[PDB]
DNA sequence: TCGGATGTATATATCTGACACGTGCCTGGAGACTAGGGAGTAATCCCCTTGGCGGTTAAAACGCGGGGGACAGCGCGTACGTGCGTTTAAGCGGTGCTAGAGCTGTCTACGACCAATTGAGCGGCCTCGGCACCGGGATTCTCGA
DNA sequence: TCGAGAATCCCGGTGCCGAGGCCGCTCAATTGGTCGTAGACAGCTCTAGCACCGCTTAAACGCACGTACGCGCTGTCCCCCGCGTTTTAACCGCCAAGGGGATTACTCCCTAGTCTCCAGGCACGTGTCAGATATATCATCCGA
């Protein structure tokens, strides 16, 4: 058993382009991009939690890591989507 | 007869190798070079195919980026022909030297 | 002698993809030197990972990690 | 029931929580951190895929290949800045000939 | 009447500012510029003196490395006077443009 | 408020920085080029410094915020902190 | 319970081994930390510190100075090839620059 | 509160290297920043090495490999020789 | 600047091997419930950052020769493209086969954890010695002759 | 070459502030046990890395040939440097205050840990069509 993001990357692709497909090499590249970004944000959040003598990664740390990592418009949109998702998650129990 | 004037074919092959995504380097010579270089670190090393391929894709991208910087360094000196001093300047400024 | 397997036309093709119009003669050796240095640097760390893993084969993941260590992240192999 | 459907996302919130817990990042991991990270990852994936689909369509092709990903990444100012130090295998380069070389 | 020739009073002060370890930038103007720049990110900030000093040290180290690369680029073009195009080329090759 | 303090990086300061960099002769546009390079560098560093400050719920930018912001861009200032 | 012997003196080192064990355990590096890892890391850190202090003291002696200042650390790091390679993306505060005038600029 | 610094040990190393050479507070702070930076660099490399091989512990061999990866040329060849020589002395109580 | 002639797009038959889709099952993700410790909220202290005024004067801004270097134009000869003939080795498609990469089952030694115990190192206080500063003399470079 | 003149080094004397040692005392490193489990070790499998071999042919190599471009030389001029004079605002000192960065106290609620249940996504197999390839049919560029 090996875990990849192929199913989710393919679902997102069907959302944004319902009439296009993705090759195997492109799926491998997308998995490597998702893993790289996950590792970057998680490491930045871990360092942020370490600097403040806290031992918990929260939405605050992930949001600040996103703001530190991604450029201006990309960071603003990512923060907006993350906040919206966290709000929806919380209200719907 | 129709000798394409000096410089015009050189203008081509750029539009050819920037459109393509192939490797541009022979693969067996590169595998032999990789193995010869790796002999100096450990004897009787076996290489995975996806490892020689990864090394080739990384090294060719590195060389293409270096040549892109080198061309700028050569245009800076009001020249068109790249000389090795252009490569050394690019490497020195980038931090490699 | 395997560094001569990186022929003059291969360097010329890499230059053409890099946007180069004219190439001097000494480039075909100044480029082999750089390629050999880069390959030695990458393969040193790849073999270091291989030896630490108690393995005798250099997997693509070792090369990917060695490149990611030098700042040249590579997508497509893991 | 899945936390990805509860938050309206497609990436796995459970898998992201597991990776955050087993990744040696912090002693304990909050409850909304996986949701936030999954949302951010899904947003970035959607941006990349929507930009690559345009490049695939501009080539009269109904399939995304590494060349299209490279075009989409290098033609966007911010994606190229987030992935400046990344090499895409089989992605080629961006067509760019300097004006000095032209006749 | 004894006027130094244009190519000496300038290597002098090159030796001087390479021998020393000072800051070479006035401190109040730099602090004021830092505060002006930081107003765009959060209103009513209170910089700590050590932070303003670290900013100055880092900025001048960056500006000295950049001027070294600019000097190298200007010498590459068979020149002595550094031009803004030299700075542009240095930053482009460095990966800052 | 504060405006147009980039001219506080005077021409002699830029010439002294160039002299330490090893530059023997300077043009006349290098000053304006440098006053725009330095502003970009300072904005890039201070954005991350203020982000680190705001995350910690503080109102003062400590030297550790600047050090972490510099280390984020791969510059690793030794000394303070 | 016998006489207390510090782990850094049993290994012969000068850098602390208990402190390095504590920092490796409270640093979130791995779930568990081996017994010899702090000893190895303390020995490596002590060697690297001694290597820089040798050249820094040499530079201070060449300048007829009893004490070591950041200028001497910078002179030691930039002159030595391997220390310069290790610390090539590092800015030493109050260190200045290494005196290097290009040959072209010198007068004829 | 009590801030911990490598001042005592760095001074001990200085006095065993240069018996009659002092050190200023700023140079001591730079040495502390260097020691912390190298500690965290080697520790992060060792953590990544342990993670890559699906291990759950940082032993002396991960530190050896991290030193080999991080220190250049002749510096690593000497640091490995000090680490092994110290570990050997440690495990002969 | 159009005539001849190259080297790209454009249009169509023809595979074929990756792509997207059933499937089933088993491992990882939900769901409930409990314990406890991280941290969020309150209140306080003091320190250190902001703000201000006066006096010095070091430094920036200014203005003026003037020389030297950047720029442009000419010319030359060489070395780098362009094309043609060859020959050299790269692909490719099979073969065999064997090192060793990967996965499983014990079980043993090692690392976490906890409960006293204490000494190493952190904090506060001198203080005298190394270093900065100035004043003057000796030494070294420099540039118009 | 040569000597007046400016810049710099040396040598000494004086002051001053911080580097270093000493004392007190916490609290974090040491010692000694138990206990759980991570991985060391042996073993088996199967797979993919290696070696070889024939064949085709694409690419590399060598050699004329020429032309255009890199490099050196010469002339202009303009613009940057060295220097003297005049502001001017940095800088040091010394004061006052209050904002908020560090602390402790308490408690509460959020997350880890565990047991139980179930569904989704990961190998596995299969039709099938998107696109690559062979073949024929207009932008540009080289020469009077």
């Amino acid at each position: 058993r090996k875990e990849s993001y192929s199913v989710y990357v393919y679902k997102v692709l069907k959302q944004v382009h319902p009439d296009t497909g993705i090759s195997s090499k492109a799926m491998g590249i997308m998995n490597s991009f998702v893993n790289d970004i996950f590792e970057r944000i998680a490491g930045e959040a871990s360092r942020l939690a370490h600097y403040n003598k806290r031992s918990t990664i929260t939405s605050r740390e992930i949001q600040t890591a996103v703001r530190l990592l991604l450029p201006g418009e990309l960071a603003k949109h990512a923060v907006s989507e993350g906040t919206k998702a966290v709000t929806k998650y919380t209200s719907s129990k | 007869p129709h000798r394409y004037r000096p410089g015009t074919v050189a203008l081509r092959e750029i539009r050819r190798y920037q459109k393509s995504t192939e490797l541009l380097i022979r693969k067996l010579p590169f595998q032999r070079l990789v193995r010869e270089i790796a002999q100096d670190f450990k004897t009787d090393l076996r290489f995975q195919s996806s490892a020689v391929m990864a090394l080739q894709e990384a090294s060719e991208a590195y060389l293409v980026g270096l040549f892109e910087d080198t061309n700028l360094a050569a245009i800076h000196a009001k020249r068109v022909t790249i000389m090795p001093k252009d490569i050394q300047l690019a490497r020195r400024i980038r931090g490699e030297r | 002698d395997n560094i001569q397997g990186i022929t003059k036309p291969a360097i010329r093709r890499l230059a053409r993809r890099g946007g180069v119009k004219r190439i001097s003669g000494l480039i075909y050796e100044e480029t082999r030197g750089v390629l050999k240095v880069f390959l030695e640097n990458v393969i040193r760390d790849a073999v270091t990972y291989t030896e630490h893993a108690k393995r005798k084969t250099v997997t693509a993941m070792d090369v990917v990690y060695a490149l990611k260590r030098q700042g040249r992240t590579l997508y497509g192999f893991g | 029931k899945t936390r990805s459907s509860r938050a309206g996302l497609q990436f796995p919130v459970g898998r992201v929580h597991r990776l955050l817990r087993k990744g040696n990042y912090a002693e304990r991991v909050g409850a909304g951190a996986p949701v936030y990270l999954a949302a951010v990852l899904e947003y970035l994936t959607a941006e990349i895929l929507e930009l690559a689909g345009n490049a695939a369509r501009d080539n009269k092709k109904t399939r995304i290949i590494p060349r299209h990903l490279q075009l989409a990444i290098r033609n966007d100012e911010e994606l190229n800045k987030l992935l400046g130090k990344v090499t895409i295998a089989q992605g080629g380069v961006l067509p760019n000939i300097q004006a000095v070389l032209l006749p």
